[PDB]
RNA sequence: GGCCAGGUAGCUCAGUCGGUAUGAGCGUCCGCCUGAAAAGCGGAAGGUCGGCGGUUCGAUCCCGCCCCUGG
């Protein structure tokens, strides 16, 4: 779409930095479950 | 390294001691080739045809030229009204296809290196071809640092003098440069001794005319060698450093301040080059200093202070001969590969410094219109010395015979040794050999060897192989690394060639502790990429980017392996100082450096991604599984002719519930398994990825004999089912069973393992077929009940189980 | 180091001086289809546009340094 009207309501980058900031946390929060669940997961029989 | 001259001067040097000597540019460059000199490029010159002629500009027009070529053109940087031009019209050819009232031609255009010859090179109209001489042909010579004799005119002609057989006449000699008067000193000198000066000369030339051009035939060659000309006095002793091999400087006379000093670099001086730029200077570095400001960098560059210019009238050429080791350091930190540094780290003949002065002062005022002063200051030492030549050798009269394993007519070696130079006496049958002065590199019976056979010729030395050595064979190692490699290729899997470089923080990707012992690497100071300067630990990230690259091209179900060494530092890269090398280390000494240096063991690894059995007929086949690393592990094992034990571990990058740590014996060699899915994807591995890594230094060296009994007597089969708790490994079960079961147990294999509420929850089923025979005796089904109860005891005592009911 | 054209999806490469890379071909996934496939048709996934900084509400695109290929 001037420098008006370019600018404040144009400013979404906080709400889309809000929503990527929760996206970062979960991927770090279910990464760590992942990797959790990994060493208390029933093994195998290597022999 | 790199010596480039034209065919016509050298063939000219040659041609003064046996006239009409001339040969096929290609036979110039074979003989070259058998002596010893690499020929790198052979380039001819031009060529042009048609109406190429010269001409003299008449009027300038700011651009309009008027060129009186028996004719009259116009033709539309660099020239005056009244310089000779080269001139193209529209005719014949012109190297590099163009066809061309006309062009002036430029000395890249000609395929020679505007340009503009000197008053008096040629008269207007004549053939171009023969003005510039096209028919000339360049040679590029790459010259050894063992033949630094060899970067000049002499020097080469001197060796095809020898390997054509030919009288020489050394353009350096006191017929070619007849001695100049010698009433006085030229100029106030001092030098330190201690700097590593050999000699410095000095001699003036008075009243040069600042007007006056260098001749063609003097720029032409300059041109030919790769060295830009721009006046008479410096192109002279550019001139003479090409022709004679000893690299000369001129200074303004009239812009030195007071006597001229050599000496070491007092702390952290500077000095401004002819280029123009301050160059900081070394407590080690020899310079020539006056009154005023430095003069030039010792045999490395010429300072702009005494520079000569356009305006300068009084000339004062100095011959020198540096250290070369002085002058190599200094010239490879300032980045200057000078033609004159490359030839003093090469070592310069000292004995011909006043006769190329003397040829410097003579031709600059032959064509610049000046007066050599009678003068010259010649520093030669303390004591002045007189003699440059090498000490000298004592060598067998048939050495070289021997050692090129030819007999070579009498006298061969005496001629050579003297072809080159040197003075050879006889006592007995031990020669007495004196280098000349310009062959520093000839100091043992070797170096006078290598001068006879390659002037004779490597190709009279017939082919004789040696007798065979009663030797040994492979190395128990050597057979077994061979034996894994037959046997994983036979399995499967297909071997690259791993590169020691580890990718960028790879470590960082598996998630190793920052105190894992893999992460202790030796480091490069100049790697190829400044990301990977670390060097590997683990064969494995070698292989896993060798498998990234097979699947991101399409072949998604791989199998990879690679039997090569690792490195791993045990402490921080410790230095070992300098042993004296004219004797041999003591054993001490030796485990000195060895306990200095990485470990370095012997590696087996592989990886493993997408189908392990590929699809068929049969059926869809089957996707890359632990079991199959831990299958690679057992392959490896038989090769290595070794009985291997595996434990769940856990170990990064592997999956902890999906290792295995490799025991042989009670010493651990390695680990095999899944590898971790967070390792995978942070890697972009394909999901599943399976990998092994042994240590075949850990897998000691085994040679078994055995000695098998066959039995004739009937075998009883039996199977027993026992149950274990889920964590219990099967091979725990087999060993209890078989030690148990005393020697009756012929084999045993497992066939079933069996879950479900039938059974305890996590607890398992196990069934084992037995194969119980005597050496002597038919068994009865209690004799092999017995055994089997004996092995069912001894898995309840070590594995607790229990006889399924 | 100098000077330069480049680095863009899994592969090979186009394309853009501020909000869409409508990215292409092939590779990957789903549907129709087949006993199961492939093609075909239809529908999707996937790029921190070389790294690190600088400017703006916002940079693959503009500034600086640097990593590696042709140079
Ligand atoms: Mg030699
Ligand atoms: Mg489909």
């Amino acid at each position: 779409v001037k420098e008006q009207r370019a600018e404040a309501g144009k400013r979404v980058n906080a709400a889309r930095n809000a929503a990527q900031r929760s996206y970062d946390e979960r991927l770090a929060t279910l990464r760590a479950e992942r990797d959790a669940a990994v060493l208390v997961a029933e093994g195998i029989d290597v022999t | 390294n790199a010596m480039r001259l034209p065919y016509s001067w050298l063939r000219e040097v040659v041609a003064v001691g046996a006239s009409g000597w001339d040969v096929t540019p290609g036979e110039l460059e074979q003989t070259l080739l058998r002596i010893g000199h690499e020929v790198e490029e052979v380039i001819p010159l031009g060529p042009v045809d048609g109406p190429v002629t010269v001409g003299r500009v008449a009027d300038i027009e700011e651009r309009a030229c008027a060129v009186d070529i028996r004719q009259y053109r116009e033709i539309i940087t660099n020239f005056a009204v009244g310089d000779l031009v080269v001139v193209a019209l529209p005719g014949a050819t012109l190297p590099g296809g163009f066809t061309i009232d006309g062009m002036i031609c430029s000395a890249a255009e000609l395929n020679l290196g505007i340009l503009v010859l000197p008053p008096g090179a040629a008269e207007p109209g004549a053939d171009g071809a023969g003005v510039l001489g096209l028919d000339d042909v360049v040679f590029h010579l790459a010259i050894t640092p063992d033949r630094g004799y060899c970067m000049s005119v002499r020097g080469l002609a001197r060796e095809l003098a020898c390997a054509y057989d030919l009288d020489f006449v050394d353009p350096a000699s006191n017929s070619r440069v007849p001695p100049l008067p010698i009433e006085g000193p030229a100029w106030p000198l001092t030098v330190q001794p201690e700097t590593g000066v050999r000699r410095f000369a000095l001699r003036p030339v008075i009243g040069i005319d600042p007007a006056a051009v260098s001749p063609w035939w003097l720029q032409r060659r300059l041109l030919l060698c790769g060295i830009r000309a721009t006046c008479p006095a410096v192109d002279v002793t550019n001139y003479v450093m090409l022709e004679l091999g000893h690299p000369m400087h001129a200074h303004d006379r009239n812009r030195i301040s007071g006597t001229l000093g050599v000496r070491f670099a007092r702390s952290g001086e500077t000095a401004v080059t002819l280029d123009g730029i301050e160059r900081k200077l070394d407590t080690a570095d020899v310079l020539i200093v006056d009154d005023a400001a430095t003069a030039a960098i010792g045999g490395v560059m010429g300072a702009a202070s005494t520079e000569v210019r356009a305006d300068s009238t009084d000339v004062l050429l100095e011959a020198a001969i540096w250290d070369p080791a002085a002058v190599s350091r200094t010239q490879r930190r300032l980045h200057l590969p000078s033609e004159a540094a490359r030839r003093y780290e090469r070592t310069v003949d000292p004995a011909i410094s006043v006769a190329a002065l003397d040829r410097c002062a003579r031709l600059l005022a032959d064509i610049a219109g000046g007066e050599v002063s009678p003068t010259l200051t010649d520093w030669r030492g303390d004591p002045p010395c007189d003699d440059w030549s090498p000490p000298p050798i004592r060598m067998g009269v048939d050495v070289p015979d021997r050692i090129a394993g030819v007999a070579y007519p009498q006298g061969t070696t005496a001629r050579r040794l003297a072809q080159i130079g040197a003075v050879v006496t006889h006592d007995g049958d031990t020669l007495t050999v004196t280098p000349p002065s310009w062959r520093p590199d000839l100091r043992q019976p070797a170096d006078l060897v290598e001068e006879v056979l390659r002037l004779e010729g490597l190709e009279v030395i017939p082919s004789v192989l040696p007798p065979a050595p009663a030797g040994r064979g492979l190395t128990a190692g050597q057979q077994r690394r061979r034996t894994i490699g037959r046997s994983l290729a036979l399995s499967g899997y297909v071997e690259i060639l791993p590169t020691p470089f580890l990718p960028a923080g790879v470590f960082d990707l598996w998630g190793l502790e920052a105190d894992d012992s893999r992460r202790m690497t030796t480091r490069v100071l100049n790697p190829l990429e400044a990301d990977r300067p670390q060097l590997a630990t683990t064969l494995l990230p070698a292989l896993l980017e060798a498998l990234v690259r097979n699947v991101s091209r399409g072949l998604v179900d791989v199998a990879l392996f690679a039997i090569a060494q690792v490195v791993q530092p045990t402490e921080q890269t410790r230095g070992v100082g300098l042993i004296p090398v004219d004797r041999r280390p003591t054993d001490d000494e030796i485990a000195m450096l060895d306990a200095s240096l990485p470990r370095q063991p012997q590696h087996v690894a592989a990886v493993l991604a997408g189908l392990r059995e590929p699809r068929g007929p049969w059926g869809p086949g089957r996707p890359v599984e632990a079991a199959d690393a831990f299958e690679a592990v057992r392959i490896i094992a038989r090769a290595s002719r070794v009985d291997v034990t595996l434990r769940p571990a856990q170990y990064l990058p592997w999956h902890p519930g999906r290792c295995a740590q490799v025991f042989v014996g009670e010493s651990s060699v390695g680990h095999a398994g899944q590898l971790h899915p967070a390792v995978i994807e942070r890697s972009g591995l394909p999901k599943g990825t399976c990998a092994v890594e042994l240590n075949l230094d850990a897998i000691p060296c085994s040679a078994p004999l055995p000695a098998p009994r066959v039995s004739p007597y009937p075998a009883v089969f039996q199977d027993v089912s026992l149950v274990v708790a889920a964590d219990i490994p099967a091979q725990a079960v087999a060993d209890a069973v078989r030690a148990g079961a005393g020697d009756l147990l012929e084999d045993i294999a497992l066939f079933d393992v069996f879950t479900g509420p039938q059974i305890g929850e996590h607890r398992k089923s196990l069934t084992f077929a037995l194969r119980f025979r005597a050496p002597d005796r038919t068994l009865t089904e209690d004799d092999a009940s017995a055994a089997r109860d004996a092995a069912v005891q001894s898995a309840a005592e070590r594995v607790g189980a229990v006889l399924r009911g």
